[PDB]
């Protein structure tokens, strides 16, 4: 069943809703996004010290 | 049958009986009746109900009608029950439309 939702990007709030159709009775579905991680594509170009 | 009061709870229109209608009746006597409709906008399921003495008695229908309003007719009189139905949720049934 094709359904479409947006939830705010925070980590910790549990999102609550149903997928209802008229025919069959509503569905809980929820989501709660215990972490949220953002990866950057890094390039080690070279390493320096003393 | 005296008294018969028909509410249709939730309905959805579709090839197959995809409607439930409920009537809440006060019989005289205990027992069952014969239940038809005499309009085609929805055939009943079933030819014949047992009724209690003063219970409700639900009942399975197929139909095309968005908002049917057809007066069925059980073993004495008749009820007029109006309501509104929803579209099938699945495109394609196999199933021959009723």
């Amino acid at each position: 069943y094709e359904h479409a939702t947006t939830m705010p990007s925070q980590a910790g709030i549990s999102y609550n809703t149903i997928v209802n159709r008229a025919g069959y009775a509503p569905l809980p579905i929820s989501i709660t996004p215990t972490k949220i991680k953002l990866i950057p594509t890094v390039n080690l170009e070279y390493v320096t010290c003393h | 049958l005296s008294a018969a009061e028909c509410t249709l709870n939730e309905c959805v229109y579709s090839s197959d009986f995809g409607g439930i209608a409920t009537v809440k009746y006060s019989a005289s006597k205990s027992g069952k009746c014969a239940v038809h409709v005499p309009s085609g906008t929805a055939t009943l399921k079933e030819a014949a109900v047992e009724l209690t003495e003063q219970g409700s008695a639900t009942i399975h229908f197929s139909t095309a009608n968005i908002h049917p309003e057809f007066r069925l007719q059980i073993c004495t009189s008749y009820v007029t029950c109006k309501g509104d139905c929803h579209p099938p949720k699945d495109h394609i049934v196999t199933h021959p439309q009723y």
